């Protein structure tokens, strides 16, 4: 988790590491680790009881005890045969159970598109095949140690056959007492008595062997490093660390105490700058300029903490209760909180009750308003709500609440309708900030953007200030 | 006794599962044998042919201990192949309003854990239970066979430890 | 309620701590260095 | 053998242990295993139907109304809307009015309680379930996008054109940033799609609900997450493209549902109103003309 709060997100999204497979790694391979931790003695007092086996063996009967110790002793090899081949077994077993979690985990969050679109017979002949190469590699895994189990269990009596035939035959008649045959017959179970485990033993140190190795890949991946708040100038920022710059030369000014906005098309730098601000993005080249203190953020999808609604308000803030009535009702949750259940004491989330989709931005733009950090970002918290909350979520909250104790506030909106209310806007091009200024700056100079703007919102006649 | 345990047994088959009660009792009844020759053959001091009898039921005990090595091999991937897919297409034809109500981390936590736990950790459970279970009642048997007052003094001893299981039981789930 | 809190050694930081003074002696072989080191 | 049953009885009774602790593993499966079906079946026989059985596409919604589960109240009210053949008809209203679940009653996720749907003389509650959802197409709001490769999050089935591809793609308007991918049409679309863009992912998304060649187009809000001139441009390209066809789409801005042919409102549930938007915007009383003299 150390390693997880210096984590660049740069390593979730290029593919390398997934969030199943990260808290999958926490969930089988240190609980797999922990099973090695608790086998390792086993395996410190494995030889020095086998060696003062064979010298009571000596002690007891004689020389042909070695003679009936050579099996064991040739039960090394066939420990190293059935060793290389349960590794490669072990190593095939855990590549295709890791594929088969990442597409069930894939498949099970898209029931709802997967069953409308009628595909799910489809996707579950993909899970059946990596099932079918999983089971491939458990049937290898089962043959291997159904012939190691055979031979921890059959070395044993080939050593009471080796043993007791060779004793009343003429190579020696010295002891045939029932006290060497009882005594040794003990003395070969309590030699055999390691055996019934060493197995259990060896596949727990493969499974030691390979999380160690992913504990290791986990733990080397790369990590985050005038009234202007925010002061980027000049500087290059990119998503790929070896990749074209996605963000290039920008050269931003926010105002403090005051709402800008943020304005371009899909795809066009227009999360990237709050992840750049933030220093998410690896740095190409130029400087940031903070004031880093605490900043306000809700993202474009909302992210829920598995709690009740109340401490999702809250978010580790102190709970005035006033402040609280006044987010609920310039989020309005208030109609929506008597529809759950309990009141905020419904817990939520991925362990809870399933929401609306309007209702987790909301609550996730109602943890945003809350939390006295002077500097806020936003992205998109009028996508999934109608004209209705977003015009009370304009009329208050926005403009209402956050002007009035004066905290600074970036806006990322694709609707336009609000851009009359501005201190500043940042127009974006493709990874490129197009031009900064207000709204009597950008008639005046982009006139064609002023004018694209102009057809969008249908407001000819009116003017646009 | 859950019915957990007979959907396991009745997944696993009749064909199988009478290989492994049946070759499980050959291969402790033989391994009861090759030490009540060890008496009579140790005890008799017809030479060597108390040695020829050894050898023919250590054979007996060889062969045996792979039948029961490969049974339980092959019941663990029979019952690993069989409740997936089952499964998988019971939950495939599943209605929206039960992925609606229950949480997707608790479905997924089966899919992962129990499928794990099912896959490779109880055949390993299943050969040392086996193995344990009738060994020490093939044990108890044979020590009731040279003392027969031993039964007399094993019922305080097993009825303290149906006491201290008992007693242990409730803390322990 | 009825189990408790730990004891100061086996609550995890200081064997956070013993860790990481493991990696302060000198990688998958670091890693068990560390482990043997640490938990020796 | 008094010392082997020292030996082994530890490991009869924790082995006993861990196979009742393990056994709580195949409880677990077998109380997932006895789950409710859904009933894939259909009572009409499939040779009845025919292969282009939703060939037109004229709807006949008849005193339906839902309920999502058994327990719970009527969602959609007492409704009866006539959709018109080749005819372009949306939905608008507020949130939580039943906006989403009337894209849900169309594939019967949602559970009608009175009244059917007709689709081509055809009763959707008397269909195979597979076949209702194969040929008919629904977009959805949230962008559910897969990994794996592009193509496959396109067609996961294997049996399109790379043109069909790229013209799905060009009516996405995508296709200049898929183009300039290196991979480029099998490329990689990573986990939950955190390759690309949220609107990029809602874009692929319909790329998606585009390359399945169907005749009703159904669509909830579609145009949240994307900027208002790629909105206004894919309005365009999807009602000159797809114009034989009906689409049927949730606005979530309602001045793209002013070029639209006829206009419900919904609101708690009913329909308030069922007209053409110059008609209803020439009313001035109606709760469609607030809507768009609230809008802008
Ligand atoms: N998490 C990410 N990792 C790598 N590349 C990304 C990521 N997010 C976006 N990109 C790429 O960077 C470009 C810029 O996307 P960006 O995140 O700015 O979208 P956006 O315009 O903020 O989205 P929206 O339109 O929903 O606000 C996109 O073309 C996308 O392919
Ligand atoms: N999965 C669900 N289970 C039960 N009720 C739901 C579910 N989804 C939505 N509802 C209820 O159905 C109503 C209609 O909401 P919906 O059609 O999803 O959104 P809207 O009409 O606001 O776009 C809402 O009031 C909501 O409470
Ligand atoms: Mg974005
Ligand atoms: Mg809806």
């Amino acid at each position: 988790y150390n390693k997880i709060m210096h984590l660049s997100t740069s390593n979730l999204s290029m593919g390398e590491m997934t969030a199943g497979q990260i808290c999958n790694l926490v969930a089988i391979d240190t609980n797999q680790l922990m099973w090695f931790f608790f086998l390792c003695p086993n395996l410190w007092a494995m030889p020095v009881q086998i060696i003062v086996g064979v010298i009571l063996l000596y002690y007891i009967l004689g020389v042909s005890a070695l003679i009936g110790a050579a099996v064991i002793i040739l039960l090394a090899p066939v420990q190293y045969f059935v060793a290389t081949k349960l590794s490669q077994a072990q190593r095939s077993t855990l590549e295709y159970s890791n594929e088969r979690l990442k597409q069930t985990n894939e498949m099970l969050r898209g029931i709802k598109l997967l069953k409308l679109y009628a595909w799910e017979n489809i996707f579950r002949t993909r899970v059946e095949t990596t099932r079918r190469k999983e089971m491939t590699s458990l049937r290898a895994f089962a043959i291997y140690t159904s012939i190691s189990i055979f031979m921890n269990t059959a070395i044993p009596i080939a050593a009471v056959l080796i043993t007791f035939v060779g004793h009343v035959s003429f190579f020696k008649e010295a002891d045939f007492s029932p006290s060497v045959a009882f005594a040794s017959l003990s003395l070969f179970h309590i030699l055999v008595t390691p055996l019934f485990l060493l197995s259990s033993v060896v596949r727990s140190t493969v499974k030691a062997l390979v999380s160690v190795q992913k504990l290791s890949e986990f733990l080397s991946s790369a990590e985050i490093r005038d009234n202007c708040c925010v002061q980027i100038m000049g500087g290059y920022f990119t998503w790929t660390p070896d990749g074209i710059p996605t963000l290039s030369n920008i050269t931003i000014r926010i105002p403090r105490g005051q709402l800008t906005m943020i304005v371009g098309q899909v795809g066009c730098g227009k999360s990237s700058l709050l992840l750049a601000a933030l220093g998410e993005m690896q740095k190409v080249s130029g400087a940031v300029f903070w004031s880093r203190g605490p900043v306000a953020y809700a993202s474009q999808k909302p992210w829920l903490l598995n709690a009740t609604v109340e401490e999702n308000i809250i978010f580790e803030s102190p709970f005035n209760k006033q402040r609280y009535k006044m987010v609920i009702e310039a989020c309005s949750l208030q109609p929506d909180i008597d529809i759950l259940p309990h009141g905020d004491q419904t817990q939520i989330g991925e362990r809870g009750i399933n929401l609306s989709g309007g209702q987790r931005q909301r609550i996730s733009v109602a943890r945003a308003l809350y939390q006295h950090a002077n500097v806020v970002f936003l992205d998109d918290p009028f996508s999934a709500l109608d004209i209705h909350l977003s015009d009370h979520l304009m009329q208050a909250g926005i403009l209402e609440l956050l002007r009035d104790d004066k905290r600074t506030v970036v806006l990322v909106t694709h609707k336009l309708q609000y851009l009359p209310h501005a201190d500043w806007i940042i127009a974006m091009k493709d990874g490129t900030i197009q031009r900064e200024g207000t709204l009597k700056d950008f008639q005046r100079s982009e006139c064609q953007l002023f004018e694209h703007w102009k057809t969008l919102m249908n407001r000819q006649d009116q003017e646009l200030e | 006794p859950w019915r957990a345990c007979a959907k396991y047994l009745s997944s696993a088959g009749i064909l199988l599962l009478s290989l492994l009660v049946f070759s499980q009792l050959l291969k402790h009844m033989v391994l009861v044998a090759i030490d009540y020759w060890l008496a009579k053959w140790t005890d008799s001091a017809d030479q060597t042919v108390y040695a020829m009898v050894f050898t023919v039921l250590c054979s007996l005990g060889i062969v045996l201990c792979l039948v029961t090595s490969v049974t339980v091999e092959w019941t663990g991937l029979k019952v690993a192949k069989r409740l997936h897919r089952s499964l998988l297409n019971r939950i495939i034809l599943a209605p929206m309003r039960f992925f609606e109500t229950t949480p997707l981390g608790s479905i997924l936590n089966r899919f992962s854990s129990d499928c794990n736990t099912i896959d490779q950790h109880i055949p390993s459970t299943l050969e040392c239970l086996s193995r344990s279970t009738l060994l020490c009642v093939s044990a108890l048997a044979v020590i009731s066979y040279v003392t027969p007052v031993f039964l007399v003094a094993l019922l305080p001893l097993a009825i303290v430890c149906y006491f201290i299981q008992k007693y242990f039981r409730v803390a322990s789930r | 309620r009825a189990i408790g809190k730990l004891p100061i050694a086996m609550r995890a930081l200081t064997n956070y701590q013993r860790l990481c003074e493991a990696f302060d002696a000198q990688g998958a072989r670091a890693i068990w260095q560390a482990l043997s080191h640490a938990f020796g | 053998y008094a010392l082997m049953v020292s030996n082994y009885l530890n490991w009869m009774v924790r082995n006993l242990a861990d196979m009742e602790l393990q056994l709580g593993a195949v409880k677990r499966i077998h109380g997932l295993l006895k789950t409710e079906a859904e009933s894939y079946e259909g009572l009409l026989a499939p040779s009845l139907i025919p292969k282009n059985w939703p060939d037109q596409g004229k709807i006949q919604i008849q005193n339906l109304s839902v309920r999502y589960d058994s327990s719970l109240k009527p969602v959609l009210k007492h409704v009866n809307a006539l959709i018109a053949p080749g005819q372009k008809i949306g939905i608008c209203g507020r949130t939580g009015s039943g906006k989403s679940s009337f894209s849900l009653a169309f594939f019967r996720m949602v559970d009608t309680f009175e009244g059917h749907i007709i689709i081509d003389g055809i009763d959707i509650a008397k269909l195979p379930l597979h076949t209702l959802r194969s040929r008919l197409s629904i977009i959805l709001q949230d962008p559910v996008l897969f990994s794996g490769t592009i193509r496959f999050n396109l067609d996961p089935e294997r049996k399109c054109s790379d043109s069909t591809l790229w013209e799905a793609l060009e009516i996405a308007q995508l296709k200049l940033v898929v183009k300039a991918l290196p991979g480029g049409l099998d490329a990689i679309i990573t986990e939950g799609g955190e390759n690309f863009s949220q609107g990029q992912r809602q874009l692929f998304c319909l790329a998606r609900a585009f390359v399945r060649k169907t005749s009703i187009f159904i669509m909830d809000e579609a145009t949240a997450s994307i900027d208002m001139a790629t909105e206004n441009i894919l309005q365009k390209v999807v009602m000159t493209a797809f114009a034989d066809r009906t689409v049927v789409t949730i606005a979530h801005r309602v001045h793209t549902i002013l070029s639209a042919d006829l206009v419900i409102v919904l609101k708690r549930g009913a329909i308030l109103e069922f007209d053409k938007p110059e008609k209803l915007l020439s009313r001035k009383d109606s709760v469609f003309a607030s809507f768009v003299r609230a809008d802008k």
